[PDB]
C-alpha cells in the first residue's frame, strides 16, 4: 500500500522477532487523543520485554501498523504521527508524575490536544514523518522507524526515544440506529533488534 | 617587512566579522562523529512542507474547532461561504504554519504559493463546489457569475476527495490578493445520514521562493 | 541562495549576559563566577530549538568597562575550568594558581580580549530535549578577578559575547507559540493561547 | 584623460553632517539618531543631479572629539540599523542588545572607525527624479551611545565622512540655475533670476 | 606590508599558548647528549 | 593518543614563585634577587619525581603590578646572572653594569617581558636523585632594580611564570605516598599512613 518511510534510511543494523497486537480503543464523539511511548511499549510483554530488562543496552528499530473497522454510513477523519524525543510537559508543580511519561501498552490519554500537551501548535506537526486516515478513502497506515540517537547504544529502562501519536481532528458523527463505537487497533513488530 | 605604519579602523570591535583566534585548550581531542539519520542543511527547504491553515480565526471559536470549515446542505446555490487573503508573513491565517513564522526572521520574498483542499465527509455524499482566486489589486466578487469569469476551478467532491491549485507568482515586502469560496449545486444526502463535513486548507510554498534580508523577529514566544 | 542557509541562520555575534563584581559598598569581594550557557535569552532559545541535535564550536569576546565609560590601567585576570572542577571561592582561594585552568592576563586599557573553546562534550551532540529520565549541557566556567592586594572600592561591569562556528542540526520541530515560563522545562501556562489574530467573520476582510 | 572621468569626478571624501550628543544641563540623554543621506549640502546636490540614475557603493569615517580638542579613553558605541527596522527610543532601551543591527565598540582615544555598507535598494539603481505617484532613498540610520550606568555631564561632538566606490551614471541632464529652497522637492522662487551677467550693450567690451 | 591594521586579541598573555622567544645566551653550545638504557615516551604504558 | 604524552605532560605554563621589591617603611632598598628553581612547589615536586633523569629548555614570563592593579610608567631592569659569578648587593653596585649578564629593560605599562634559557648543565641530564656523597642543580639568579636615584616609596609586587620544551625522561620510579617535609631531601614523619582508605569487613561494599 501507501507505505512511508521516515527520513528514508532502514535500520539496517522467529522468537522476538513477530507481529504483537495491542489493546483495542474506542473512538467516540467526544475524545481528545491517545499516545504511547515506544522504547517501553513492551517492557512488559513477551520475550522482548525478559532480555530488555536483564541486558544493559539496546538498540532496535520498529514497524507500525494502524488500523480501523467502519461502515460506509460513519464520518471521521484521524492523524497519526511519530515523534523523536517526545517529552511530555505540566500545565500551572512543575514536575508530572510517573503515569503521563511511562504509560503501560494501553497508552495515556490527551489532555490538551490542541498545544499536543507541550506547548506545540499541532498546526506543524507535520514535519514529523505522519500519514492521514480518512473513514471514506481507506483504513490503514504503516510507518518504518529506524533508531536515531546521538550516542549508541543507550540503556532501555532509562530512556524513550520516540513516541506515537493519534489525534481526531474531524469528530466523528453518525446518524440513529448505528454503533456509536469504531474501534482502533494497533500492532508492532520489531525489526533488527539488539542487545 | 618591518617598515610598517598602521592605519584608520585599528583597534576596533566588529561584531559582524570572522578571523582568527587561538585555542585555549591546545591538544584536546573531540567525540568522533556518527551518522544522525536526518539532517537539514537549507533552512530555504523546510517552506516546501505542507501544514495547515487556521480560516476559522473568528471570536467565540476556540480549541481545535478554529481549523475546518463547516459546510451544510439547507444553504441556497449563490452564496459566498468562505474567504481569505494570501499575505504568509502578515497577521491572520497564515500564522498557524511554517511558511509564515520563517518569512517573519527576513523582510523581502518573492515566488509561487500553494495551497491543497480536502473533504471529510460521508462516502454517499455528492456535490459540487467553485473555487477562485482574485489578482492583487482588485475587488472582491460579490456574485459567483462575476467569480467564474477569472482563473477558477470546479470541484465536484463526489468524484475527488482532494483538489489543488496554484497561484501564479507574488512578491511583496516588510492590496496582495483573494481566495473565495462559492457554491455551485447544493449538498445532497441519503435517507439515514449526516448532514454536515468540513475542510482543511493545507497551505504550502513552491520551488520558487527566496529571502533577501535578515531581522529579528516579533512574535515573542 | 547563501542567505537562506543553517550556516547564515546562526553565524553572528551576540550579547549572552552581562556580569559585574563589586568591591565597594556592603560587599567588598575580587571575584565572580559566571556558569556559560547558550539560552539565557528568549530569543535565542526560540531559535535553538528549531532543532534537536547541534554540534558546533564557541568564540567569546569580553568588554570591560567602569562606571562611567573610563579606562585607567588596572590589571585584570580571566580564567576558565572545565567541567568537573572545584571553582574559587574567596579572592585570593588556591584555585587561583593551576596549570589546568587556562588562564588569561588583560590590562582594562587594551583591545579586548578574545578567545575559543572547542566542543565540550561526552556525546556526539549536544540535545535540548532528552526524554530520558545549573545548564544541562555543561560546558564550564568563567572566574573573573582583579589582581590586588587590598580593596579598591571601584565596581567594574563586564560584558559577553559568543560565536559560534561549524554548526550541524539534524532533526527539525515546530516552533513555540506558547509564552515561556520556567528554564530547562517547557512547562506552560493554564490559560492557553489562540496562535492566529482573530477576526469578525469568516467572509470579511480589509 | 583620466581626470576628465566619471570615477575621479566622484572619487572624494567629505563631510556630510555634524552630529552632537548632549548630556549636560537641561538635556541629559546619552543616545542620538542619525538619518543617513547623500545630499545634505547644496554643493552635492548640484554635483550628483547632472544624472538621474545611479549605482555605487559607500565607506563612512568618524572622527569623535570633545568640545576643547581633549581625547579621554571613554568608550562609546556605534550601530546601525537597516531599512525598515525599529530604532532605540531610550539610553538603554532594549534595540541596544540585537544580533542582527551590525554594532562596532571603540574608545574616543585610538585611530577614528572605518566601516563600509554595501548598495541596499531593491531596484536596479537610485533615482533622484520619479515622475510616478525623511530621505527618499531610504538607506538605513546611526545610533550613538556611550556606554555608561548614569549620567556623564560631558557632551562629545561628531563628524562623519562619506566615500563612494564604483560609480555608475546613465543619462545626463542640464545643471540648476535658480536658488534652493525645499528637500525631496524642485520648487523654485517666483524671481526669476538671468543665467548670465548683463552688459551695457551687445557691441560693446572690455 | 606597511598598509596594517590590528585586530582584537592584541596585548594578551595566554597561559596555554606556544609562540617564539628570543635567545638570552646567543653562541652558547649545550653538552652533547649520550645513551642513558631505560626511556619512556608514552605514559600510558606505564599502566600495563 | 595525544594527550596521554610525556610531551604533553609537562608542556604547560603556572607560577613557580612571587617576588616583592619593597621601598618602603622599614625597609629602603631597591633591589631583590630570586635564586630559580623548578620544585618550589609540591605538585610540581611530585609531577616531576616521577622520573630520575631529564633534559629540557625553560621560557620565562614577568608580570608585574603595583598594590592596587594600577601601572604607572616606572622604568625597571631585569637581569640574570649565569652560575658561578657574584650577584649584585646593593642598589647601585658595581655589578649592575656588566656585558656578560644579559640585562633587559622594559616599562611597568606594556606588555609582559618574555625570554628563553638554554639547557645549563655540566652533565648530559638533570637528576633529581643522587646516590653519590639553595637548589642542588644550579640555574642561575635573576636580580630586578627600579633604575632610580633615591627612594621612590611605592612597592612592586612581581609574578613569573615559567615554561618547558623539549622534555626527555628515561627511567621512572614509583610515586610519593608520605607527606613532604624538607626541601632537598626525602625525609619523612615518624608516623607512616596507610596508602588506602580502611573498610569495615573484607566482605563489605556499598
Amino acid at each position: 500500500a501507501n507505505i512511508v518511510l521516515s527520513y528514508g534510511e532502514w535500520p539496517e543494523y522467529v522468537s522476538v522477532n513477530r507481529f504483537y497486537t495491542l489493546s483495542t480503543k474506542s473512538w467516540k464523539t467526544e475524545s481528545t487523543g491517545w499516545y504511547w511511548k515506544f522504547p517501553d511499549v513492551l517492557n512488559d510483554t513477551g520475550v522482548f520485554g525478559q532480555n530488555a530488562q536483564f541486558h544493559y543496552l539496546y538498540r532496535s528499530g520498529f514497524c507500525m501498523h494502524v488500523q480501523c473497522n467502519a461502515s460506509k454510513f460513519h464520518q471521521g477523519a484521524l492523524l497519526v504521527a511519530a515523534i523523536p524525543e517526545f517529552v511530555v510537559a505540566a500545565s500551572s508543580g512543575l514536575y508530572p508524575d510517573f503515569a503521563h511519561t511511562n504509560p503501560g501498552k494501553n497508552g495515556q490519554e490527551f489532555r490538551d490536544p490542541y498545544v499536543l500537551d507541550a506547548g506545540i501548535p499541532l498546526s506543524q506537526a507535520l514535519v514529523f514523518p505522519h500519514q492521514w486516515i480518512n473513514l471514506r478513502t481507506n483504513n490503514c497506515a504503516t510507518i518504518i522507524m529506524p533508531y536515531v540517537n546521538a550516542l549508541p547504544f543507550d540503556s532501555a529502562l532509562n530512556h524513550s526515544n520516540f513516541g506515537l501519536v493519534v489525534i481526531p481532528i474531524s469528530p466523528l458523527k453518525y446518524c440513529n440506529g448505528a454503533t456509536t463505537e469504531v474501534p482502533i487497533t494497533l500492532t508492532i513488530a520489531p525489526l533488527n533488534s539488539e542487545f | 617587512g618591518f617598515p610598517t605604519e598602521l592605519k584608520p579602523g585599528t583597534n576596533q570591535f566588529l561584531t559582524t566579522d570572522d578571523g582568527t583566534s587561538p585555542p585555549i585548550l591546545p591538544g584536546f581531542e573531540p567525540t568522533p562523529l556518527i551518522h544522525i539519520p536526518g539532517e537539514f542543511t537549507s533552512l530555504l527547504d523546510l517552506c516546501q512542507i505542507e501544514t495547515i491553515l487556521e480560516v476559522n480565526n473568528t471570536t467565540s471559536t476556540t480549541g481545535v474547532s478554529r481549523l475546518l470549515i463547516p459546510v451544510r446542505a439547507q444553504n441556497n446555490v449563490d452564496q459566498l461561504c468562505a474567504s481569505f487573503q494570501v499575505d504568509p508573513g502578515r497577521n491572520g491565517p497564515w500564522q498557524s504554519t511554517m511558511v509564515g513564522q520563517i518569512c517573519r526572521y527576513y523582510t523581502q520574498w518573492s515566488g509561487s504559493l500553494k495551497v491543497t483542499f480536502m473533504f471529510t465527509g460521508s462516502f454517499m455524499a455528492t456535490g459540487k463546489m467553485l473555487i477562485a482566486y482574485t489578482p492583487p489589486g482588485s475587488a472582491q466578487p460579490a456574485t459567483r457569475e462575476a467569480a467564474m469569469l477569472g482563473t477558477h476551478i470546479v470541484w465536484d467532491f463526489g468524484l475527488q476527495s482532494s483538489v489543488t491549485l496554484v497561484i501564479p507568482w507574488i512578491s511583496n515586502t516588510h492590496a496582495t490578493g483573494i481566495v473565495t469560496i462559492w457554491y455551485q449545486t447544493n449538498f445532497v444526502v441519503p435517507p439515514d445520514t449526516p448532514t454536515e463535513a468540513n475542510i482543511i486548507a493545507l497551505g504550502a510554498a513552491q520551488k520558487n521562493f527566496t529571502l533577501k534580508l535578515c531581522k529579528d523577529t516579533d512574535e515573542i514566544q | 541562495v547563501n542567505e537562506a542557509s543553517v550556516e547564515h541562520f546562526y553565524s553572528r555575534a551576540g550579547l549572552v549576559g552581562v556580569v559585574e563584581v563589586k568591591d565597594s559598598g556592603t560587599s567588598l569581594d575580587g571575584y565572580t563566577v559566571w556558569p556559560i550557557d547558550v539560552m539565557g535569552f528568549v530569543q535565542q532559545r526560540r531559535k535553538l530549538e528549531l532543532s534537536t541535535y547541534m554540534r558546533f564550536d564557541a568564540e567569546f569576546t569580553f568588554v570591560s568597562n567602569l562606571n562611567d565609560s573610563t579606562t585607567p590601567g588596572m590589571l585584570l585576570q580571566y580564567m576558565y575550568v572545565p567541567p568537573g572542577a572545584p571553582k574559587p571561592d574567596s579572592r585570593k582561594s588556591y584555585q587561583w594558581q593551576t596549570a589546568t585552568n587556562p588562564s588569561v592576563f588583560a590590562k582594562l586599557s587594551d583591545p579586548p580580549p578574545q578567545v575559543s573553546v572547542p566542543f565540550m562534550s561526552p556525546a556526539t551532540a549536544y540535545q535540548w530535549f532528552y526524554d530520558g529520565y545549573c545548564p544541562n549541557n555543561m560546558m564550564g566556567h568563567f572566574a573573573i578577578r582583579t589582581v590586588s592586594e587590598s580593596t579598591t572600592g571601584k565596581n567594574v561591569h563586564v560584558r559577553v559575547y559568543m560565536r559560534i562556528k561549524h554548526v550541524r542540526a539534524w532533526v527539525p520541530r515546530p516552533l513555540r507559540s506558547q509564552a515561556y515560563m520556567v528554564k530547562n522545562y517547557p512547562t506552560y501556562s493554564q490559560t492557553i493561547t489562540n496562535t492566529a489574530t482573530d477576526r469578525a467573520s469568516i467572509t470579511t476582510t480589509d
